[PDB]
DNA sequence: TGCGGACGAGAC
DNA sequence: CGACGCTGGACACGAGTGGCTTT
DNA sequence: TCTCGTCCGCGCCACTCGTGTCCAGCGTCG
C-alpha cells in the first residue's frame, strides 16, 4: 500500500515534462524519506537525479519500498490528462502491477482515476553560477542555433559552428552571482544541453556548477521540499 | 519486326499449337480464346504480352507507359477489352482488390475520410481495418445500404481508370506456357527465344504425358502450388510454405486413389517426370526441406521415410533423401542403430550414386570408428568398400582479381600459358562437341516432342545410356584410341557445322576460339576424353557437377593440370572428391589449389 | 433566392468549426421555419442535426425549399475569411448554384463578398424518430471536451454509465486504463457550471472515442451541453445556439 | 571600421526577419554615409529595397564603405538572439572578414555579444530610378496582411482596382470568387487604422499572391503601409520605419 | 541443386 | 509578445515491381 | 586454437513507392 497526495499537480506535470525525452524508462524509488529517482539517460553522457522529501505530500505511507518502474512516455501522457490545479494522487500497492493516478480538482465537483502498467561521487564544485533558468535556456538555444558545441569560460559562453562563431559575455551583481574561485574553459554539447532546458518552468533559477574536470551539473529547485539535478559528462 | 517479348510469346504459342497431341487437351472454348488472341492488332498483342508478364492484379491506367507500342494506349486497351482479355475498372466490384489498388497516400486519405482508427499507418493494416469496418456498422444504423458499397464506390472514384488481365485467357496462356516448358515466361527464354536456333532432329512422339483436360489442369495446379511454395522459400516466409505444403500433402493423399494415376506409373521416367504425382513428390521434398528448416526433425524423418517407399516417383533423387534420413537420424536426432540401417539400405539402393553414395559411406565410417557405435558391430558386416585416392594439394598465398584468376596466373607463371576456368562447362562442352551426333541421334521415341527443345529428354536420366548404348559404346571406344589429328578434325567439324546452336551442354562462350578447343582436345588426349564422356553419358544427372574448375595446360610441353581451386573458406564436396578420384584413375593430372 | 442575415456572425463560423471534421459535405435544407442540415458522417456511425430557426435570422425570406449541398471544408475555408465580430449574410439565387456570403465590419467599414461552387449531391433522409431519452446530463461544454480529449489520450473506445451518484466515463487501452467521475452539484448561482443530472434509469453503453472528439469541436457554440442515453438508444449530445437554434450529435453504440 | 548604434534594436530584427526568405544570398551595398540595400527576388520577378538614414542611428565611424558581404539566413540566425527592447550595435571588421553584432540589455546586467564570418558577395546594383505612380492608398499593415492571407487561402491572383471612394480587392479560384471592399475611414482620429486615398485615374492590374505573402511578412515592422498602383509598371508597397527608414517592394505581375 | 559466407562440436 | 503544444512537409532508406536483346 | 561437419542465403539493375524519422510553420493560454 502507498498513497501520495500532491496539491500542486502542475509541479508533477512539469517535472515529468522535463524528463519526457531525457529518459525512456525509469523507476520512482520511494522510501520513508520520500520519492527519489536516480535514472540513467538514454544518451550515455548524462544522468538524472530527482529528489523529493515526504513532508510536502499530504499523505505518505511506504510500508515496503517499491521501484515503481514506469514508462515515462505513458505516465507523462497520463499526467497530460490533468489540469494545472488538479490535485494529483500517486497510488501503488506493494503487490500491485499497476500504478493509479487520481486527479481531483480543488473545486471537488470532478474526480478521475487512471491506471498505468508498471514495468556519482560527491565533491564541492569550485565555481557555481546561480542565474535565471530563462537566461541559460535562451543562451543554450541560440548557441545551438548557431553551432553544435559551446565552451563555458569564467561568465562567457562561446559556440563554435561550421557556419560561424558566437561569444557571449555575462555580468554579475533573478540575480547572477559567481564564486570566481578558479578559471575554467571547458566545452560541452548542445543537444543534451538543449534537452536540459525544458525544465524552465520547473524552477526559478539554475545553479550551473563547474570546476576542473568535474562533470557539469544543472540544478532546478522546486519552490520547496525537493530539487532536481542533471549531470552531463564534459567533452 | 515484333519486339523480343512478343517474339517469344508467338514462338511459344506456335510450338504448342503445332503439338497435335498437346492441342487436344485444350477445350474448344480455350482454343477459341487462343484464336481470338491471333485476331488482334500488333499493338494489341504487344500490350497483352506486356501485361501478361506483370503480376495478376489491378494496375492503374496511369502506370501504363509503353513508348514502343503507342503514345496513347487507350484505343489498344479498348480493343483488348472488346476482345475479352482485359477487364476495365467497371468490373472492379471487390473491395479487397480496389483497396489494394490504391496507393499509400490515397489509402491514407480514404482512411482519414472514413475516420479510421489509424489513418496514418501501414497499407496492409489499412486494408484490414477497411474490411473490418465494411463487415458491420451499417446493417441497422439509421434504408439499409452496406457501408462496403460506399467504400467501394469512393475507392473506385479515387483510383480512376484501372485494368487487369482476365482470369480465363490468362490461365489458358499459362497452361500453354507450361506445355511448352515441359520440354524446356522464364527470363532466359523471355528474351532471345526468337533468335535462338535450336538443333535439328526428327520429332517422334508415341505416348501422351497427360490423357485429358482434367489431368492437365491438375498438373498445372500442382506446379503452380509448387511455384508458390518455392516463392515462399525464396522470400523467407517458411510458415506460409509449411502451411502450403501441408495443404499440398493433403491434396496428394486425397488424389492418390485416382485411377488416372495408374497410367502415369506406366510412363517412361524421362516422360514420367511431367506428371501430377511427380510434382507432388517434389512438393513433399520441399516440405521435407521446410521441416528441416523449421526443426521438426522427427516429422521430416517421417516424411522422408514415406517418400523412400515410393519407388515410382522421383527415384533419381532417392539419394538426396537417403542421405538426409541418415543425417536427420544421426546428427539432429541421436538415433544410431536406425541410422546404420538407413546407411545399409541406401548403399544397397541402386538409385544412390556418386556423391550421395559417398556421403552415406562416409557417415558409415563415422559410425564404424566412433565409440558411441562400438556395440553395433554390423556396420562392418558388408559395407561395400569404396575408396577415393587422395590427390596432390598445392597452397597459394596472394590477395582486385578473383581466386580462380589468381590460381590461373600462378599456373601461368609455372609454365602453363593457356588456361580456362569454366568448371563443368569445359568438360560438358567438350563432351557435347564430341558426341553431338549421338546425343541428338534419331530413332529414339518420345524424347523429341517440340522443335524448341535444346536437349533430348533422355539426358539427366540413366536411359540415355540404355537406348543409345551401341552408338555410345562405339564412339567412346573410338575416342579411346584415336590420333590427335582425328580428334581435332572431329571437334572442328562439329564446331563449324553447328555454330551458335543452343544446347544444354555446349557453351559456345566457354572457349574464346576454336583453336583453344583444338589445343585442349589434343592435350587432354583420348583416354581422358573417353573417360569423362563415358561418365557423363552414364547417369548424367549425378555426374553433371563437381568437376574441377580450371583447365590449365601448355601448348609446347602438352602438359595439363585439371585444378580444383578451393578458397580459404571452401571445402571439397563429395561430388568433387569422386570426380577428382575418377580423373586420377584416367591418367589425367589433377590437384587441389588452396588459395589463402 | 433566399436571404439570411445574422449579427453575431462568429456563431455561424463556430458551426463551421464543428461540422468540418465530421461531415465533408452535407445537404443544406431550406425552410421557412429554419434551415436544417440533417446529415450523417461518412462512415455511417454518427449523425449531425443542425437547426437554425428563422426567428434568430433577421430578414429571413425564402421563396421555396432548397437542397444546396455544400462542401463543408470549402465553406469553412470561406468563412475563415471574416472576423469574430463581422455580421454575416448569405444570399442564394433562384436557380443558380452560387451561394454568396457577404460580411460587414462591426464598425461598418470593411465589406467582404465571396461565392462558392455549391455542388449538388443526393439528399437522404434519417428519421431519428423522437425517443424519450433517460439520464439527461447537463454539464459545461469545456469540461466534457477536455474529458473526451483526456480519454482519447489513452484508447479508442469509451463507456458511459449514469447512476444516482452521477455520470461516469471510462476508457481502457493497451497503454492503460482510466475513468472520469462527475457528481451533481446543483449550484445555487448556476454560473453554467452545474452538473445536475436527472435519474430515471441506470443505463450503461459503449461508443467510439474519435467521434466524441469530432463532436467536441462544437464547444464554442455554447457553454452548456446535454448528453442523453438509455439502454439501447444512441447517445445524444446537444449544444444550444444563442437561444435561436441547436446542434445535435447522435452516436450509435460501439457494439 | 564602420559603427552603427540603435537603442530600439527591435526594428533591425524585424527588418531582417522580414527579408529572411524573399531574398537569399542577397547583397549589402551600404555606402560610406547612409544605409541602403536592394536585391532582386529569387524568382527574378520582383525587387526589394530598404533605405535607413545614417544620421537616424546613434553614432558613426568615419571611414570608407566596404562590401559588408551579408547573408540574411545567417544574420537572422545570429540576430534571433537579439531582444525586442535592447540596444544593438553593428561593427565592421576590416578586410571584409566578419561583422559583429553586440546586443546589450537596458538593465546592463545580462549583456551579450555576437559576430559571424561573411560570404562572397556579388553586386547587381539594379538602381532603377523612381517613376510617378497614379493611385496611392495608405492603410494599416495588419489589414493588408489579413487580406493577403485570406486571398491566398481563396485565390491565386489579387486585383487592386484603385478608386477614389475606396479600394476593392478581388480574386477567384476553384472555390469561387472573392471581393472585399474597404471604404474611406473619414474619422476625426486619423489613426493608423484610418485609410487615406489619393487618385487621379483608376488602374486595374492583377498581381501574384505568393510573393504578396512573402512581402506582407514584413507587417509587424510598420503600423501602416502605402500602396502605389499604376498601369504597365510594378506595384509599389512601402513601409515606414519610425520616419527613419523606408522599406519598399516592386512587384511586377 | 551448386556456389559462397557463417557457426557449433570433438579434440588442443 | 512569446513559449508550448500541435501538426504537415521534406527526407534517407529498404522493398517491391518491371524491363532485360524491333538491337 | 585447430579441424570437420552442418546450416543459410543467392537472377540483375534501375525506378518508383512504402515507411519511419526529422524539421519548421501554426493556434493558443498563462
Ligand atoms: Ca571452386
Amino acid at each position: 500500500m502507498f498513497e501520495a497526495r500532491l496539491v500542486q499537480g502542475s509541479i508533477l506535470k512539469k517535472v515529468l515534462e522535463a524528463l519526457k525525452d531525457l529518459i525512456n524508462e525509469a523507476c520512482w524509488d520511494i522510501s520513508s524519506s520520500g520519492v527519489n529517482l536516480q535514472s540513467m539517460d538514454s544518451s550515455h553522457v548524462s544522468l538524472v537525479q530527482l529528489t523529493l522529501r515526504s513532508e510536502g505530500f499530504d499523505t505518505y505511507r511506504c510500508d515496503r519500498n517499491l521501484a515503481m518502474g514506469v514508462n515515462l512516455t505513458s505516465m507523462s501522457k497520463i499526467l497530460k490528462c490533468a489540469g494545472n490545479e488538479d490535485i494529483i494522487t500517486l497510488r501503488a500497492e506493494d503487490n500491485a502491477d499497476t500504478l493509479a493516478l487520481v486527479f481531483e480538482a480543488p473545486n471537488q465537483e470532478k474526480v478521475s482515476d487512471y491506471e498505468m502498467k508498471l514495468m556519482i561521487p560527491e565533491q564541492e564544485y569550485s565555481c557555481v553560477v546561480k542565474m535565471p533558468s530563462g537566461e541559460f535556456a535562451r543562451i543554450c538555444r541560440d548557441l545551438s542555433h548557431i553551432g553544435d558545441a559551446v565552451v563555458i569560460s569564467c561568465v562567457k559562453f562561446s559556440a563554435s559552428g561550421e557556419l560561424g562563431n558566437g561569444n557571449i559575455k555575462l555580468s554579475q551583481t533573478e540575480a547572477v552571482t559567481i564564486e570566481m574561485n578558479e578559471p575554467v574553459q571547458l566545452t560541452f554539447a548542445l543537444r543534451y544541453l538543449n534537452f536540459f532546458t525544458k525544465a524552465t518552468p520547473l524552477s526559478s533559477t539554475v545553479t550551473l556548477s563547474m570546476s576542473a574536470d568535474v562533470p557539469l551539473v544543472v540544478e532546478y529547485k522546486i519552490a520547496d521540499m525537493g530539487h532536481l539535478k542533471y549531470y552531463l559528462a564534459p567533452k | 519486326g515484333h519486339p523480343y517479348y512478343l517474339r517469344s510469346f508467338l514462338v511459344v504459342l506456335k510450338t504448342v499449337l503445332e503439338n497435335e497431341d498437346d492441342m487436344l487437351l485444350f477445350d474448344e472454348q480455350e482454343k477459341g480464346i487462343v484464336t481470338k488472341f491471333y485476331q488482334l492488332s500488333a499493338t494489341g498483342q504487344k500490350l497483352y504480352v506486356r501485361l501478361f508478364q506483370r503480376k495478376l492484379s489491378w494496375i492503374k491506367m496511369t502506370k501504363l507507359e509503353y513508348e514502343e507500342i503507342a503514345l496513347d494506349l487507350t484505343p489498344v486497351i479498348e480493343e483488348l477489352t472488346n476482345a475479352g482479355f482485359l477487364q476495365t475498372e467497371s468490373e472492379l466490384q471487390e473491395l479487397s482488390e480496389v483497396l489494394e489498388l490504391l496507393s499509400a497516400p490515397e489509402l491514407k486519405s480514404l482512411a482519414k475520410t472514413f475516420h479510421l482508427v489509424n489513418p496514418n499507418g501501414q497499407k496492409q493494416q489499412l486494408v484490414d481495418a477497411f474490411l473490418k469496418l465494411a463487415k458491420q456498422h451499417s446493417v441497422c444504423t439509421w434504408n439499409k445500404p452496406g457501408i462496403g458499397a460506399v467504400i467501394l464506390k469512393r475507392a473506385k472514384a479515387l483510383a480512376g481508370q484501372s485494368v487487369r488481365i482476365c482470369k480465363g485467357p490468362r490461365a489458358v496462356f499459362s497452361r500453354i506456357l507450361l506445355l511448352f516448358s515441359l520440354t524446356d515466361l522464364s527470363t532466359v527464354l523471355l528474351v532471345n527465344l526468337g533468335r535462338m536456333e535450336f538443333p535439328s532432329y526428327t520429332i517422334n512422339r508415341k505416348t501422351h504425358i497427360f490423357q485429358d483436360r482434367d489431368d492437365l489442369i491438375r498438373y498445372a495446379a500442382a506446379t503452380h502450388m509448387l511455384s508458390d511454395i518455392s516463392s515462399a522459400m525464396a522470400n523467407g516466409n517458411w510458415e506460409e510454405a509449411k502451411e502450403l505444403a501441408q495443404c499440398a500433402k493433403r491434396d496428394w493423399n486425397r488424389l492418390k486413389n485416382h485411377p488416372s494415376l495408374r497410367c502415369h506409373e506406366d510412363l517412361p521416367l524421362f516422360l514420367r517426370c511431367f506428371t501430377v504425382g511427380w510434382i507432388y513428390t517434389r512438393i513433399l521434398s520441399r516440405f521435407v526441406e521446410i521441416l528441416q528448416r523449421l526443426h521438426m526433425y522427427e516429422e521430416a524423418v517421417r516424411e522422408l521415410e514415406s517418400l523412400l517407399s515410393q519407388r515410382i516417383y522421383c527415384p533419381d533423387s532417392r539419394g538426396r533423401w537417403w542421405d538426409r534420413l541418415a543425417l536427420n537420424l544421426h546428427q539432429h536426432l541421436k538415433r544410431l542403430e536406425p541410422t546404420i540401417k538407413c546407411i545399409t539400405e541406401g548403399l544397397a539402393d541402386p538409385e544412390v550414386r556418386t556423391g550421395h553414395r559417398l556421403s552415406l559411406y562416409q557417415r558409415a565410417v563415422r559410425l564404424r570408428e566412433s565409440p558411441s557405435c562400438k556395440k553395433f558391430k554390423h556396420l562392418f558386416q558388408q559395407l561395400p568398400e569404396m575408396a577415393v585416392q587422395d590427390v596432390k594439394h598445392v597452397t597459394i598465398t596472394g590477395r582486385l582479381c578473383s581466386v580462380e584468376e589468381l590460381a590461373l596466373a600462378h599456373y601461368r607463371r609455372s609454365g602453363f600459358d593457356q588456361g580456362i576456368h569454366g568448371e563443368g562447362s569445359t568438360f560438358s562442352t567438350l563432351y557435347g562437341l564430341l558426341l553431338w551426333d549421338i546425343i541428338f541421334m534419331d530413332g529414339i521415341p518420345d524424347v523429341f516432342r517440340n522443335a524448341c527443345q535444346a536437349f533430348p529428354l533422355d539426358l539427366c536420366t540413366d536411359s540415355f545410356f540404355t537406348s543409345r548404348r551401341p552408338a555410345l559404346e562405339a564412339r567412346l571406344q573410338l575416342i579411346h584410341d584415336a590420333p590427335e589429328e582425328s580428334l581435332r578434325a572431329w571437334v572442328a567439324a562439329t564446331w563449324h557445322e553447328q555454330e551458335g546452336r543452343v544446347a544444354s551442354l555446349v557453351s559456345w562462350d566457354r572457349f574464346t576460339s576454336l583453336q583453344q578447343a583444338q589445343d585442349l582436345v589434343s592435350c587432354l588426349g583420348g583416354p581422358v576424353l573417353s573417360g569423362v564422356c563415358r561418365h557423363l553419358a552414364a547417369d548424367f544427372r549425378h555426374c553433371r557437377g563437381g568437376l574441377p574448375d580450371l583447365v590449365v595446360w601448355n601448348s609446347q610441353s602438352r602438359h595439363f593440370k585439371l585444378v580444383e581451386v578451393k578458397g580459404p573458406n571452401d571445402r571439397l564436396s563429395h561430388k568433387q572428391m569422386i570426380w577428382l578420384a575418377e580423373l586420377q584413375k584416367l591418367g589425367a593430372e589433377v590437384e587441389v589449389c588452396h588459395v589463402v
